[PDB]
C-alpha cells in the first residue's frame, strides 16, 4: 500500500 | 512515553540517506515525529517499519523506481507523477528531507506526520480509517479541516491529516479539537 500526501 | 524515549525509538527505525542532505532539517523531522504517542512508534518498530528520509526524489530510490511515471491516487489532474511527490506512507514510509512544510510539493499540515499516520493506520491499527466507527465520524467532520474535496472524500486522508493535526503541536491539536470534536475524542481515546 502507498499513499501520497495532500495535493 | 517521553520525548527522550520516542527519540530513542525513532533512532532505531529512522533511516538516513547515504548522499548529502541537511542534517539539521532531518533532525527536525525526527523531533516532530517524536510527538507521536510512543505506543504507536513502538508498534511500528515491532513490525520493523522503517522511516526512510531521502536526499532526493522518491523514485530515485531503488525500491520506489516502479512508481516512476505513475499518477498517485487522488493526484489525478495535477499533472504530476510520483516522481514529483515528496512523501509516501502506508506499508512503508519515505520522506524527502526539506519538504515537511505545507506548500513544499504538498498541502498537508506536515509531511512526515501525515505519511507516518498512514503507516500507523495500516500497519498498527488494521486500517481503522475504513472502520464503521471512523466512517461515521468522517461523514460528519470530514469537511471541517480544509481541502474538503480531498480530505472530505478519502477517509484515510482525513484520518492521516487529523492525526497530523493532533500531534504536530498544541496549536494544531487545539484547532482539531474545535473543528472536529468527535475526531479529536476518537484519537484521544485511541491513545489511551
Ligand atoms: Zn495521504
Amino acid at each position: 500500500e502507498v499513499n501520497a500526501p495532500v495535493p | 512515553t517521553t520525548i527522550q524515549q520516542n527519540k530513542d525509538t525513532l533512532s532505531q527505525i529512522v533511516v538516513f540517506p547515504t548522499g548529502n542532505y541537511d542534517k539539521n532539517e532531518a533532525n527536525a523531522m525526527v523531533n516532530r515525529l517524536a510527538n507521536i504517542d510512543g505506543k504507536y512508534l513502538n508498534a511500528l518498530k515491532q513490525n520493523n517499519l522503517k522511516i526512510k528520509l531521502l536526499s532526493g526524489k522518491l523514485t530515485d530510490e531503488k525500491e520506489y523506481a516502479y512508481l516512476k511515471g505513475v499518477v498517485p491516487k487522488g493526484w489525478e489532474g495535477t499533472g504530476k507523477t510520483w516522481d514529483d511527490v515528496p512523501g509516501l506512507g502506508g506499508s512503508t514510509v519515505a520522506l524527502r528531507i526539506g519538504f515537511s512544510n505545507k506548500g513544499k510539493g504538498h498541502d498537508a499540515i506536515n509531511l512526515e506526520l501525515h505519511a507516518t499516520a498512514h503507516a500507523i493506520d495500516h500497519i498498527v491499527l488494521n486500517d481503522i480509517s475504513k472502520s464503521a466507527q471512523f466512517k461515521q465520524i468522517f461523514a460528519k467532520e470530514g469537511r471541517s479541516l480544509g481541502n474538503v474535496n480531498f480530505l472530505g472524500v478519502y477517509p484515510a486522508e482525513f484520518f492521516a491529516e487529523s492525526f497530523a493535526y493532533y500531534y504536530l503541536n498544541q496549536d494544531t491539536n487545539s484547532k482539531l479539537k474545535s473543528a472536529c470534536p468527535q475526531t479529536y475524542s476518537f484519537l484521544q481515546n485511541l491513545a489511551k
